[PDB]
């Protein structure tokens, strides 16, 4: 996208994908990055476990 | 009650912010709050109703958290959210109605419905969110025993009272001196009348006084004072004090002189306004003393002179009036006013569901009676029901 | 419409929050929304105006995004932000004016301006933000066919009407029985007069009825009911029904007897108040029926007896009255009230730009005519124009 | 001023959002703002008071940042926040009072109190947050030279003025023609009277005019115009122009004829309504011209004919009138109104602390005098004190 290199400071509270989804205008890339950022396991009690 | 308010607040935020197309950064924290609410409310069984005609309803919560994987919320996400939001709103509405239709002589400020009692538990404290509304803010301040304040436009602080007092009278009711008034809502309208026009009074001056004691202390009140009482300036026929007969009042209106308005607190004059009409300010008061005089005009043209003879048969009766209107004020307790809809909401719920007359409020939430005898128990119950009504009014149109 | 509201809301938040020296954490999400708006709007061209004297203006959008690098906003950042916000606010202003000055007899709820039609496209849906205002909230509910409600202070429901009805009359107009009424805004004043003072009426009582139907259903309304009508308590010369002559009205006011105020919804008695004055609550109603009687005083002092003879020459005419003010109410439709300025804004824009009379609203947005014939099409157009007016006033002071 | 408002807004948001149990994600940004406030204010000393009886108080700031990490706020976090919030609330209260009780003939807008002068320094700019309230919005807009706007309900634009003008008079006051008006708050009530009922007037018509200028331009005002003046429709005994004697006014009301209400801006008719009553709109105006006529009824029934003779003795005096109330309006300058409490707050603080009469405002903040001689310096000081009062009311009940 012709954007300046991300000067990512170590220990930043946000990850490079979390920054990039904000900085990127393209909807496909932004949507994929957002999925990667907010994708978690789901804790479910199945059959008592 | 803070928990119920937080439920209403988060549901309102979900309705007003979870819209198709909105970025997810605009609802990140709101979705976190909504999922917190769902987690806390899952697995709890509630019951509402049972009083009057309010139906018995049972509430179960087994919902799933809202998703967080969309950059922009789309139609499917909004529909999924609305499915659960409708149920939560219905639960909150029923809790609010069940709490509004109840009252208790002892501990009237404490929750009265089983649902609100259960919500008062510690486990539900996680759903607290932000308490920014005026009524919830005053609720929290009162619980902390801090300052409370409600701003009212035209506060309904005066119980309805339309009456007259006769200081001079006789069975014929043809030579009367006295004062007739109407106190209603936020307006006092008083008029002192004398049939002889102070022909035989000392210095040709007749004094009139009108004391209106408010049931609560008002502060920073903006008031309008006008030099006539339009309500007692036309001919009328009034029943006697005992109702035996009727008497004729035929006012001719003069200018009240030596007008004094005293706004008193604990019997100490806090504000005093002499011969000043229009917009005035009372910073802190609980009683209004209006003093005025009927002064026989020292000089009269023949048309004026013919009106006021020195003998008995007075055809025209000299009247001087004042009109006071509280446009805006601040009170520590709750009152009905012109702009708010809380009294209407509570009365409407009770009338719609035919709630039997309880032991605290007068039948049909009669505001005249309530503000006439605004006891501390009634004040606590009224604050509770008004807070619940405000909480319900952010979900139900 | 939601896109237009989102543009207005984001610009308002930008002007309030993007101020010099503020933390970037205070405006991170707002700036994300702002950049989303800029990206969605760039490359599009709009045209606003061309109706009446409203100028035709072309709007192009090519704006760089707002930065996301400062810890605290500084003067440069605010200057750039305001240079963009001013242009966006002007575009929103003109879009709202173009939408307000237009009306349609068919599909009046749909957008009418070219710019709002363009913004109705799906590509702009990403600019949706939150719908927190009362008017936009009700717009969305109405779109979803859900129950709506606007809270009005002194709703302007009753079209102006000052009239009288005569149930007994002669060409000389010397012995009349009838009613006089003024209905205006939120005020009803009705007087029943009888010249004979019910000397020969059965049981010496004269019955008076005043039925005021509303063009829209009101709910949870607080109402002040007072036992007299000051507007019909002084001498009058009134031109007759046909304007051929004039008759004299010299009233003497007696208390209204057996006062019954009924609030009916679809002809079913929802609320009834017998001889109760002051603050009352009508929870749901579409018509008001005021019933009152003039009872000849059974006992009279000599003055009243002289007032009321048994022969024709009735110099004084017995009169009873009722006043009914609607302090607050809730209506599913939009109305004009004494607090809001939306009717004023729409009327002002139309008058300023000399908009020709359309096929929907009456000339000059005459509220009396509009609320007299409040058609469903007129209601749709009125809600549309009022919603856009509120959106506009969100930004323009 | 902006910094003071930011302190108040931060404290109010802290009190409303930092509550036990709330998710920390709901208050993360607010906590960053709170820490920014503490860092900026640490190490600075302030002094307030020293005027009238307002006590002199000294303020120091040595509070630590909030930094505890949790998912949901606990009692410890709330208590630590509340200590600092209490101290800051006290400081803001005293600063606001100190600024409210002070004036300046020159540079009214500029800060007057030393605390606010210090806070206007650049090093405090790091606390701005969001300037959303109406008054701070208008403050910032005025600083940016953009058009301001304050929306008032029943604006208090008319200085109290009850008067009469006698266009035709005799020492006996038997045969009078003229006008009689009361302008107060938002209501004009005018009445033309003619004792001869225009018997000898050309075309049996008498014309009355009433011109009411305004001290400030109002825009988008909704007004109710009714055809009768209640106030001047009763028998009166009125002192003459020079006060030597008194005269009798015994009106009989006729319908006003050829009513024309004009709203003019700089002498140019901006709006005009002929023979139209009810709700009307004036989009922009600085004076009101009310023209009406008393027309002798060409046809009269015997009662009316007896009422109006052609000879000298005039027992009944023909009267016509108008009432005009501004229900809501928008003004570029601040004004008092019936729904706000800013004038009440400023006057209350000044009265409570016995602030000596300053060089700008009239004694006791008399609104009639203020709005009569509403000078530019008075407007500047009034806006400053009203903005401070709004900021204070954000925190104090
Ligand atoms: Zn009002």
């Amino acid at each position: 996208f012709g954007m300046q290199r991300m000067h990512y400071r170590n220990g930043d509270p946000q990850t490079p994908f979390q920054i990039a989804e904000q900085q990127i205008q393209n909807f496909q890339v932004a949507n994929w990055l957002h999925f990667v950022n907010n994708n978690y396991f789901r804790q479910v009690v199945i059959d008592g476990v | 009650m803070d928990v119920l308010y937080s439920l209403s607040k988060t549901l309102k935020d979900a309705r007003d912010k979870i819209v198709e197309g909105t970025l997810y950064s605009n609802v990140s924290d709101l979705i976190q709050q909504f999922n917190q609410m769902i987690i806390t409310m899952n697995g709890n069984e509630f019951q509402t109703g049972g009083i009057g005609n309010l139906p018995i309803r049972n509430w179960n919560f087994n919902f799933g958290l809202l998703g967080t994987t969309l950059l922009n919320l789309d139609a499917n996400y909004v529909e999924t959210a609305r499915n659960t939001i409708d149920y939560f709103v219905d639960f909150v509405d029923n809790v609010c109605m069940d709490e509004m239709v109840r009252e208790s002589q002892r501990n009237g400020i404490a929750p009265q419905s089983d649902s609100l009692r259960k919500l008062s538990a510690i486990k539900f404290k996680r759903i607290n969110f932000d308490n920014s509304s005026e009524y919830i803010e005053n609720w929290n301040l009162q619980n902390r025993r801090q300052r409370t304040g409600f701003t009212f436009h035209k506060p309904n602080i005066f119980p309805y009272s339309a009456s007259f007092t006769l200081n001079r009278s006789q069975p014929a009711h043809d030579n009367l001196m006295g004062t007739m008034w109407l106190n209603a809502g936020s307006e006092i309208q008083v008029a002192g009348f004398d049939y002889s026009c102070a022909i035989n009074a000392p210095a040709n001056i007749q004094q009139f006084e009108h004391i209106v004691p408010l049931r609560r202390v008002l502060t920073t009140a903006t008031i309008t004072l006008l030099p006539d009482a339009e309500r007692f300036s036309f001919p009328r026929v009034i029943n006697s004090a005992d109702g035996a007969t009727t008497w004729f009042f035929n006012p001719v209106i003069l200018r009240p002189n030596n007008v004094e308005v005293e706004f008193l607190l604990n019997g100490q004059i806090i504000n005093t306004y002499q011969a000043r009409f229009g917009t005035i300010v009372a910073r802190n008061f609980d009683t209004i003393r209006l003093s005025f005089q009927l002064m026989r005009p020292p000089n009269m043209t023949p048309a004026v002179a013919v009106l006021f003879p020195n003998a008995q048969p007075f055809e025209h009766h000299a009247t001087v009036g004042l009109t006071l209107r509280i446009e805006s004020a601040v009170c520590e307790s709750v009152l009905a006013d012109a702009s708010e809809t809380l009294l209407a909401n509570v009365t409407s719920v009770r009338q719609e569901y035919a709630i039997p007359v309880g032991p605290v409020f007068p039948p049909g939430m009669n505001w005249t009676d309530l503000i006439t005898n605004y006891s501390p128990s009634r004040e606590d119950n009224l604050q509770r029901v008004f807070t619940v009504a405000s909480i319900r009014s952010m979900l139900i149109k």
